């Protein structure tokens, strides 16, 4: 496609503004390092109660 | 009266902590990418080179099943296929063939 | 502290404007109010927080792909465990970090109001009785002139 | 907080039953109380905190040998600067987790009983001289029917 | 906690001897005086870890370097990548840890100041009006031979 990235993978082109990607191990370019996980969700906020 | 509190939301988000799991939060920010575009980029301003149905070995010998390149041509990386199978047509060993292929990258 | 969820129950749903503030029932306005200072050095804090998990990571160009021949078996196998090492390491890091400083995340809080509680407490002394909801009965119920400046925090007697 | 080993000196011996709770010398049983919700939250924390220390590792399956003939010292020495770099930073990485991890765990004990002494002092408010050991004398010297209601945090005037 | 630039606002140039201590205005000496044991122990401690930082990295003997022929390309690759490995690695590591424990250590001496002035705010109770400013105005203007004992928390009614 004519698209521009800073990290090719195997399946397809992923943003790198993240330092952590799951895709695929074996990349090429400027990548967000690889794990194995599948959340990495970070807070930024407080716990909701409103009952 | 007066009190002293602070904000909540309707949202989903769950988060896990250290001292408990799936903790629902009011903001968060994801530090993960789970998703990718299915598409071939070009890197560093360059498209890559795709061979198709031909291997590198198939590529620079030129293996009539290759298309021959027409003009000068800069890569960044090169694109070969699952089914690209058109290499030395007549048998026999390449030498230094994943170095040359290093290489040319 | 044990300002969140502890002595303070649960939260408000309606601060459209804020993170932290105050609830006044005295004979106007029910509505509440965000702490423009208590809230945004918080979100100076916290964007700076994680703008610098993400930006701390400098990594350079690398094709991480390697490939050899069939008499090469151990170098393929060398590669393939520094891969795994890497996996392993960034997987633990990562998990454990996002799992560390989430609960440092939540403390934060907890820490902003119970010195924001603390801010009109330490203030307003024995001039209402200190409910342990988190709420202070007033002894002249401040009209809207005044309460408004119990938030910047000034009083007389 | 200043809780543990601070004005709260030194332990009681005497808690087969828990972590945290109280001790009262009023008319009848002169024994110690388990405060099971101050204690069977912190042990689901901390059992949680282990359990992720643990299991957040994922480690594939490898072989970490590597041999090479006496033409092939570069690829051995390669080979160990691998095995050295991982070694380096898993044992800084784990000593140092545990040496912070530990002050994270004893200061967690601190908050919670601070929480606890504050979940009764903010509550029980002139009804005793508050002194500052971590005890307070009682003004009506509760029977074993009432002090067991504090536990739950129950009073009246 | 709220104690430093919080309530307590600024700092105090005039201690050439600790971290920590008092300012006393009665009938003498205008003074500042050292509290060189809640000092002496916040040495004792961050000594220890910085100390700690820097000596739990032990690392052994290693010629970085590895020098490859025009043949040997993808050899030279793998070990730049194990290379860049590391550095993304300890360059990561290091920054955040560097980041993260600097706010662990400025909230040691928040934990520390709060300890301090609940040290004799929870031992002098109703004998001067708790200004917030982080200082109390003595009802019997004690002089240098007393004040020098409430140093070492010691009153009497
Ligand atoms: C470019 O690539 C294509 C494939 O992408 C390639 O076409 C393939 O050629 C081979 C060899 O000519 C074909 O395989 C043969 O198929 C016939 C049946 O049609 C078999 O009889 C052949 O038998 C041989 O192999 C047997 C064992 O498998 C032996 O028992 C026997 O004695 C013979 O040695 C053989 O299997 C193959 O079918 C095609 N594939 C396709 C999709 O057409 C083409 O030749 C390549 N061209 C160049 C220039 O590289
Ligand atoms: C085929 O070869 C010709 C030249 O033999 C290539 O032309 C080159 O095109 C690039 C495209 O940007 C030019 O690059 C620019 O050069 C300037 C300096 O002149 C530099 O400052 C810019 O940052 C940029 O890199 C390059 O000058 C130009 N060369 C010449 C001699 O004109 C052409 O790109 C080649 N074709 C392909 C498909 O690569």
């Amino acid at each position: 496609d004519e698209c521009d990235t800073k990290c090719q993978t195997p399946q397809g082109a992923i943003n790198s503004s993240l330092p952590f990607q799951n895709i695929h191990p074996v990349t090429i370019g400027e990548c967000p390092k690889y794990v194995r996980s599948t959340k990495l969700r970070m807070v930024t906020g407080l716990r909701n109660i409103p009952s | 009266t007066i009190c002293i509190g602070y904000h909540a939301n309707n949202s989903t988000d769950t988060v896990d902590t250290v001292l408990e799991k799936n903790v629902t939060v009011t903001h968060s920010v994801n530090l993960l990418e789970d998703s990718h575009n299915g598409k071939l980029c070009r890197l560093k301003g360059k498209a890559p080179l795709q061979l198709g149905n031909c291997n590198i070995a198939g590529w620079v010998l030129g293996n009539p099943e290759c298309e021959s390149l027409l003009s000068n041509r800069s890569w960044s990386y090169i694109a070969e296929t699952p089914n690209s199978e058109n290499g030395t047509c007549y048998p026999g060993d390449f030498a230094d063939y994943e170095e040359l292929r290093e290489q040319l990258s | 502290f044990g300002a969140i969820a502890g002595f303070i129950e649960g939260g408000w749903t309606g601060m459209m404007d804020g993170w932290y503030g105050y609830h006044h029932q005295n004979e106007q306005g029910s509505g509440y109010a965000a702490d423009q200072k208590s809230t945004q050095n918080a979100i100076n804090g916290i964007t700076n927080k994680v703008n610098s998990v993400i930006e701390k990571m400098n990594t350079q160009f690398t094709a991480v792909g390697k490939e050899f021949n069939k008499l090469e078996k151990r170098m393929e196998n060398l590669n393939k465990k520094v891969d795994d090492g890497f996996m392993d390491i960034w997987t633990y890091n990562a998990e454990l970090l996002v799992l560390l400083e989430n609960e440092r995340t939540l403390d934060f809080h907890d820490s902003n109001v119970k010195n924001l509680y603390e801010k009109v407490k330490n203030q307003l002394r024995n001039n209402a009785k200190e409910l342990g909801n988190g709420c202070f009965e007033f002894y002249h119920k401040c009209d809207n002139e005044c309460m408004e400046s119990v938030k910047n925090g000034t009083y007389d007697y």
